[PDB]
This record gives C-alpha cells, structure tokens and sequence, in this order.
C-alpha cells in the first residue's frame, strides 16, 4: 500500500526549476507497455494523472533487463537530479564486519518495494513529471506525477532511510536488543534467539512493518545464511570474502593487471599474506590501459606466491566488547608492511597491510610508527578504541628516535614482540666532530646540459680524489661524492658537504631505497664505527670546500 | 520556556554555501559523553534533532574543561565562522583594546553559558548542523541542529555583545582601570593591581556577573602538585623575544666557527645588514674540524658587531590588518619548544619558546598541543586574532590525539608540515 509516515520537505537548488525535458517517443510497442504498467501503478495510488497545470516533466523509457519475464520501467531523473537540493548522504561510511558481535541467529528481510510506499513531499510531487505519448503523432498527453519516492530521484535513497529508522523506532522500543541494520533495500534483523524463538520475533517485526505499509514479500525470515554483503561473506559466527578468483594468461594489458592488483587488495582484508608490491609497481606509467603490460620474473613470482595463499580459504571472526583488542605487526618485504588485529589469542579479527609509498628514503622506524597510526585510525572507525600493539622493535630503540625527530608522535601501550626482522636504526651519525679523525671535504657538480658530472674530495692531508661522471645531475654526483668519501675513509670519519640534499637524505637515517647509489652510502655507513656528516653554505667561502668545488669543476663549468 | 526575544538576522557571506566538514571518527568513550550532553541539551531545548533535509555538518568533540572534571562539548565552527563570521566581523566586529597587552596580569573567564540564552534566527539554524558519529558506521549519526547561540560560532558573542556591554557597565564604572576584552566567549580581563588585589577584582567581577545576568563562570584553582597560577593568570608585560644567544666559543675549533657561519648565514634574511666574510676567512682553509683557531682582528670585529646586532631588532613590525598572521612551531629539544608568528616570510611580529619539562606531560603531542594553546591565547591578547599554525606533526596523528589534551574553547586554523625544518637550531 503506502506508508503513513511523516513526509520530508525537499526543494531545488535556488535559481533552478522543474526539468523541462520532453520525452522522445519510442515505438508504440513499449508505449503500451508503459500504459499497462503506470495504470496499475496508479491504481495502487503511487501516481495521480495531471497533464496541464504541471509544465515540468522528464523522459519516460521502458525496456527489458537481466533474465526477467515481465517488462521494466527506466525513468532516471538525472536532469532533475541536477536541479534538486543536496541531502544528508544516506551512508557516508562503510560498515566493517569486524566491528560486529556474533549473533546466535540472523536473517535478511527484502524490502524491495521500499521507496514506492514512502510518500513524497506534497509540493515536490510536481517536479517529478513524465510524458506518455501515443501513435502516429496523435497524443493529447498523458502526463503523470509520483506520490512516493521516485525510482531514480536523488532524494529517494535518503528520505527512505530516514523514514525507515522512524518506522522501526517504536518496535525496538517494546522489544530491544535485536541488532537491526539497514542498507538501502536490505533489512538485516539479528539476535541470539533459537531458530524458532528468533523467528518468533521476526514475525512481530514483519507485521509491525506490515502496519507501516512495508509489505515484506518474504512469507518468512527466509534468506541464504551465507549472506553476500559488499564482498563480505557473512555468518552468525564468522566472515570472509571468496570471489577473489585470479585468472592468468599471456599478453595482459595495463588494465588487466590493475584489475588483478585491485582484486589482490580486497582479499588482504582477511587473508594475511597478500603482497601487491611488484604488481602495483608495474602499473607505474599510467597512460594506456589496452597496452599489454610485461611482467618480469619478479612480478610473476608475486602472482604465484599470493595465488596459493588465496587457495587457503581463511575464515574471519567477529568482535567481543569484553576482551582487550590487540594489534600485531610484522615487517615484511622491503617497503611493504602487514598487520593483524585480534581478540582471541589465535582468531583473526581483521587483517591489513600498510603499503609504504608516502616517500622514498624512509626510515624503517618511521614506517612502523606510520603503520601504527594507520592501524589506530582504522581501528577507531570500526571498533571504538585503540588496540594494544605487539611491535617488533626494541623499546629502548624507540626512545632514541622520538627524542630526536622534528615531528611529534604518539604510540599507545605497545610491548616488544620478537619476530623475524627487528626494527633497529642501522647506522647513526655522531653529534660532535671527531678529534683527530681525517676530515674529508667532498664536492660534486655537473653540467646539466651535458649530463657530465664530477666528484671528488680533499682530506686534511692533501689527499685529493676525482672521478668523471656521466648522465648525472648536480644532486646525484653530490651523493657520489660523499660516497667516494666513504669509500676511502676510516672507521671514524668526518665529511663536509656543500649539498643540502646530501644532508637531507643521509641524516634522514634511511635504510632502504630503490637507489643503488644511496644504498651504498648506507652500506659504507652500516660498516663504519663513527661518521660525522657536516654541512656548510656552498659558494660562500668555506674551509677546503671553497677550493674543493674548484678541483671538482676542473673543466667545464655549469 | 516562553521567554525568548527578537533575533538578529544572519546571512552567509555572498559566494559560499553552508559548510559540510566531514566528521572525524570518535572513540566510544567520548561518544557516550556527547550523546549524554546532547540529550540534556534536547531536554533543555538548546538543540533539536533534525532530519535528512539538511546536508550540513560541523565536527563535534568531547573535552574535560578541567583536570579530572566532567565532559564538555566542542563544535568546530572554524569553517562556518569563516563564511558567516568573516562577513559579520566587519559589522559587529568587537574592537580590540591594546591596553590589554600593556597591563600586568590578565585572567581568561569562560562566559560561554551566556550565549545559551539568545535564540538564533529560525532560518540560520540550518547551518549550525552538527552530526554525532556512531561506531562502525552502523548508524549514520544522530544529526543535530542548534537553537540558541552555539558556544563556537564567532557570530554569537557578537550578538550577545548587547547584553554583555550592559552587564559590564556597572562594574566598569566602579573599576575604571580594568580592561575587559571579549573574544569568542572568553572574558579577557586585564589590570595592573598587585596580584593579591587582582585575585580580588576578578572574583569580585565573578560575583558581579553571577548576580545580574546569572552568568555562571566555572570556578577554577589547583592546590595540588601541578599548582597553576590562581584564576589561570597571564602576564603580557612579562613577554619579549630575547632567547637568541650566539655561543661564547665561536673562535675555538674550526667546526665551531663553521657552525657560527651557519647561523649568521641564514640570519641574513631575518636581520639585513649582517656580514660574515671576515669570519669565513678564518675557516677558509682545508682543515680538521677539531683544530682550534682563535679569533682574528677583523673576524672579531664582525663577531662582536653581529653578536649584539642580534639583540635589537630592525623593521618588521608591519602589522597588516589584511594579511593573516601565520604561526609556525619547531620541535627543538626535550621539553623545549619554539615558535614564530610572522605575516610575511622572516618578518615576524613576535617569537617565543614554550617550556614544559619532558616527563610528567611527556607526551610530544601533549606539549605541542599545549604550546598550540599557549601560542594563541597571547596572540589573542596582542593582535586579537588567531594565527594559522604549522605543526611539525603527522596529519593523521594530530587529529587523533589533539582533543585528548585540549582544554580550549576555540580551535586555531592549522596545517601540517612534512619537511625537515632548517629552523631546527640552537634557538
Ligand atoms: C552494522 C551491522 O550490524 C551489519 C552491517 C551489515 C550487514 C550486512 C549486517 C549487519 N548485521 C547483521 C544483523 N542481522 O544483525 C549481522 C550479521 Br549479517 C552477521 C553477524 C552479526 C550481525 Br549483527
């Protein structure tokens, strides 16, 4: 029938008006198909014929779709969707199963003629007009108007949700503690009552909804236990995903991989192991999708590795507001991180992976901390509190990093958990100049136009060194310099650069990087006992450096 | 009940529409405090639940006005104020008394309660929209509209000015030498009396308000180990930027002088007129860093010159009422904080150093957020407007822990830096 709910007042963006889009007449065939339909649709009271006094209207279309035997009606009000006001987005969030408590029993009540029963604002009813034509240019004009939430109209999704919650309020009042969650056209009643006892309440609800006009076509609380919701396979005790089938073959395009990469991402939710590093990186160079993307042994290896993990259908558990939440982290791969937050000492609640990409030349300790926060954030949203962290990193090591970082950070309660790799600042520069140790004055330049660079150094003993460099920009050689400096120094060394960049990186305490050059600066540093990196304004007259830059530019100038 | 009065028509500054700031996920604990608070505010008629016909939003938060006390609601009217208050600041803009900074002591009285009386334009209520979030997005949130003047909207205190300028009339009459500035529901009262007397003329005024307008000001004092000054006192007069000190060891080891040329170098933009050439000569030769090289005639002359030239500033005191003062903070040491409020690059109107021994309030985020509060409160006293902050903190991390140590009623505009600051020096 029609719900006797309190309507909701809607309007068009100030300055706009009722869409004035006449309908292009289709074949007289569907013209009738429209007649037979609207007729009963009007008989139900959902519509009322009004032709003249409403100038506005929209295009009315009718065709078949998705293996059905009865005609369909496609009246998408997009133009109207453009002139209509904005509403409070029905669902600005994504509910995560992990944040749900297990119920002894649950069901789904299809509320598919949902909108059609909720009456639209007494005024707006006008702006929802559509024109019904006839055959051979003969047609007086059967203009119609909706009395309920239009099939497409922008407000429908919203108004309906706001109207349902009202519909249900009294019910859950006389009979509480029965989790009810409503996604658009799906009602999920859940509780901890025996199959029968439970269904006893469902009826109470159904008839309640029968009172408010929402006739649940489902003669009973009948629905497929393995509920498919947003890729989530749900049950009164566990959750997971399954359609994550990954096909393989020769000549896969950039589009193919991107899709495959996207797939691997979703599964990670519950399957602890998915690594999209190499595959995600191959997508680099966004431009042509149909362009066949080549995978190198590495990329191929990835697919293989993940593929089997997926083979394992790991189940996911729910949450319990009596056991303290825990978050364990493992340092995997190079720039990829994985984590699992759990309640029971062995039952995965939710799993995720932090993909390090924010910046190149990042300290691992920083990475962990980032992942920590990333986890806190995602936790807050889903559950309601911050979890205790099981962290693979020496406590005393943390104390060193935080105290000496320009940024401020915060890590809740977190205890040490010895896993495969330990988070530890590999090397570390000194604070004051080493007494005695040989001082090296590095320097490097490069004619940008010729890509010809030059590196070298000068110790406090007249030990000079210079080596030609090609296809190198000013900065790169600057590093190569400090490199040379490291190559022929001692366990204790002092280096003086002119580069702001060289100091920006090294002092960043980097460890990993897709930069062989930078990597070897780390290699040399990881070996030495004491190293002192110092910076002085270039081209301002500084001990040695002044002159250094001279022997470096011992030829072409830049 | 039926005791309202005519309202003042408020209208969005031409151009913009209602705000729609996405609400940040709040923890369960705080949501409880919010739902409670809100319910009483509905039981009291201060705010009325609203429908979907309103696509507006202003973030809400939960904070404890005092250590170990109850919860306090806090709406983020930064956005709405920008559109709505930026128009109204030229119409009802409450003038700022410079006599406030010149005086000795200053107490900040919370007068928010007052605004809870004057009803707002039944038409403007729409914009004040504020959504309380629910966990896991189970519920799309208990949306709320405001009825009276919310304690966040910069346009509210403007309206309530009417009454306030009266309530104060008497008191001011008997106490002529006490300046009473009013910024965003914060009563900034200043004077020159001996603190002993100050503590009096303040409770006096606190007892006054409570008598005539039933303006109840949350009493505050801490007799504990963390004893804070009585009435939360400030001392504008005790404020000045002098911490910049060059080492007395500038002519010892080459390394030293090297650093010296480091500081003097950058200072070139802050203090036009400084030279370094002479001093550079001393460190010009390829040498070790630990080799001691004493001062030389010309180097010495220019060191002494710059050494002092740093104490007395030059021009820069150009306060452009148009350009918004930008505040920038720099994490220095263990408990030591430093900030600079400039308008144009290197042309600062003031610099300071927040000091909160690391240990008890060890939290970096606690000290930073603490500094964020302190850096502004004064800013209010001296320029009478909130600076734009640049905090050396992770975007996500800040938003997550800032409401936890926050005890303010207003929220300074902030943005997050993600680059190693060269400003991270001895100062
Ligand atoms: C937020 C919520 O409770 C929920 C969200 C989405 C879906 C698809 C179902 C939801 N709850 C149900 C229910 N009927 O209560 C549920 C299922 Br399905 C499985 C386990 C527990 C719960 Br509470």
């Amino acid at each position: 029938p029609i719900s006797p709910i309190e309507t909701v007042p809607v309007k068009l963006k100030p300055g706009m008006d009722g869409p004035k889009v006449k309908q292009w007449p289709l074949t007289e065939e569907k013209i009738k198909a429209l007649v037979e339909i609207c007729t009963e649709m009007e008989k139900e009271g959902k519509i009322s014929k009004i032709g003249p006094e409403n100038p506005y209207n929209t295009p009315v279309f009718a065709i078949k779709k998705k293996d059905s035997t009865k005609w369909r009606k496609l009246v998408d009000f997009r133009e109207l969707n453009k002139r209509t006001q904005d509403f409070w987005e029905v669902q600005l969030g994504i509910p995560h199963p992990a944040g749900l408590k297990k119920k002894k029993s649950v069901t789904v009540l299809d509320v598919g003629d949902a909108y059609f029963s909720v009456p639209l604002d007494e005024d707006f009813r006008k702006y929802t007009a559509f024109t019904i034509p006839s055959i051979n240019n003969e047609t007086p004009g059967i203009r119609y108007q909706y009395n309920v939430l239009p099939q497409g109209w922008k407000g429908s999704p919203a108004i309906f949700q706001s109207s349902m919650t009202k519909i249900l309020e009294p019910f859950k009042k006389q009979n509480p503690d029965i989790v009810i969650y409503q996604y658009m056209d799906d009602l999920y009643v859940g509780s901890d009552l025996e199959i029968g006892q439970h269904r006893t309440k469902i009826e109470e609800l159904r008839q309640h909804l029968l009172r408010w006009g929402l006739t649940t076509p489902d003669k009973k609380h009948q629905k497929e236990p393995p509920f498919l919701w947003m890729g989530y396979e749900l049950h009164p005790d566990k959750w997971t995903v399954q359609p994550i089938v990954l096909p393989e073959k020769d000549s896969w395009t950039v589009n193919d991989i991107q899709k495959l990469v996207g797939k691997l991402n979703w599964a990670s939710q519950i399957y602890p192991g998915i690594k999209v590093r190499q595959l995600s990186k191959l997508l680099r160079g966004t431009k042509a999708l149909t362009e066949v993307i080549p995978l190198t042994e590495e990329a191929e290896l990835e697919l293989a590795e993940n593929r089997e993990i997926l083979k394992e259908p790991v189940h996911g558990v729910y949450y319990d507001p009596s056991k303290d939440l825990i978050a364990e982290i493992q340092k995997q791969g190079q720039g990829q991180w994985t984590y699992q937050i759990y309640q029971e000492p062995f039952k995965n609640l939710k799993t995720g992976k932090y993909a390090r990409m924010r910046g190149a030349h990042t300290n691992d300790v920083k990475q962990l901390t980032e992942a920590v926060q990333k986890i806190t954030t995602e936790s807050i949203v889903i559950w309601g509190k911050t979890p205790k962290f099981k962290l693979p990193i020496q406590k005393e090591t943390w104390e060193t990093w935080w105290t000496e970082y320009w940024q401020a950070t915060w890590i809740p309660e977190w205890e040490f958990v010895n896993t495969p790799p330990l988070v530890k600042l590999w090397y570390q520069l000194e604070k004051e100049p080493i007494v005695g140790a040989e001082t090296f004055y590095v320097d490097g330049a490069a004619n940008r136009e010729t890509k010809l660079g030059k590196a070298g150094y000068v110790t406090n003993k007249g030990r000079q060194k210079v080596v030609p460099l090609t296809n190198t920009t000013n900065q790169k050689t600057e590093l190569q310099a400090i490199y040379l400096a490291l190559q022929d120094s001692g366990l204790e060394v002092n280096i003086v650069t002119d580069s702001q960049y060289a100091l920006g990186i090294i002092q960043a305490q980097p460890d990993k990087s897709e930069s062989e050059l930078v990597n070897q600066i780390i290699e040399q540093l990881i070996k030495k006992e004491k190293v002192y990196l110092a910076w002085v304004p270039a081209h301002k007259g500084i001990g040695g450096n002044e002159q250094v830059d001279k022997l470096v530019s011992a030829g072409i100038r830049k | 009940p039926i005791s309202p009065i005519e309202t003042v028509p408020v209208k969005l500054k031409p151009g913009m529409d209602g705000p729609k700031v996405k609400q940040w996920p709040l923890t369960e604990e705080k949501i409880k405090a919010l739902v409670e608070i809100c319910t009483e505010m509905e039981k009291e008629g201060k705010i009325s639940k609203i429908g979907p016909e309103n696509p507006y939003n202003t973030p809400v938060f939960a904070i404890k006005k005092k250590d170990s006390t109850k919860w306090r609601k806090l709406v983020d009217f930064r956005e709405l104020n920008k559109r709505t208050q930026d128009f109204w600041e030229v119409q009802l803009g409450i003038p700022h008394p410079a006599g406030l900074k010149k005086k000795k002591s200053v107490t900040v009285l919370d007068v928010g309660d007052a605004y809870f009386s004057v009803p707002l334009d039944e038409d403007f209520r729409k914009y004040t929209a504020f959504t309380i979030p629910s966990i896991n997005n189970e519920t799309p949130g208990i949306r709320y509209q405001y009825n009276v003047l919310p304690q966040g909207w910069k346009g509210s205190p403007a309206i309530f000015q009417s009454s306030m300028t009266k309530i104060l009339e008497p008191f001011r009459k008997q106490n002529p030498d006490i300046v009473i500035y009013q910024y965003m529901d914060d009563l900034y009262v200043g004077s020159d009396l001996e603190i002993g007397q100050h503590r009096t003329k303040i409770e006096e005024l606190r007892q006054h308000l409570l008598r005539w307008g039933l303006t109840t000001p949350d009493k505050k004092h801490q007799k504990e180990p963390p004893f804070l000054w009585m009435g939360y006192e400030l001392h504008p007069d005790k404020w000045t930027v002098q911490p910049i000190v060059l080492p007395e060891k500038d002519s010892w080891t080459v390394n030293d002088i090297q650093k010296l040329v480091g500081k003097l170098n950058w200072a070139s933009q802050i203090y036009p007129g400084i030279k370094v050439r002479q001093l550079s000569k001393l460190l010009r030769g390829t040498k070790a860093l630990t080799e001691v090289i004493p001062l030389t005639e010309e180097a010495e002359l220019e060191l002494a010159e710059n050494r002092e030239i740093l104490k007395e500033p030059v021009h820069g005191v150009y306060y452009d009422p148009s350009k918004d003062l930008i505040a920038e903070i720099q994490k220095q040491g263990q408990g030591q904080w430093t900030y600079q409020i400039y308008q144009e690059p290197f042309k600062n109107l003031k610099t300071g150093k927040y000091a909160r021994t690391r240990g008890a309030h060890t939290n970096d985020v606690k000290q930073l957020t603490e500094a964020v509060q302190k850096i502004t409160t004064e800013s209010i006293v001296i320029w009478g407007k909130t600076p734009k902050f640049k905090l050396p903190i992770q975007k996500e991390t800040w938003e997550t822990w800032w409401t936890e140590y926050w005890q303010a009623t207003w929220i300074p505009e902030w943005e997050f830096v993600n680059t190693p600051p060269l400003v991270k020096l001895w100062y």
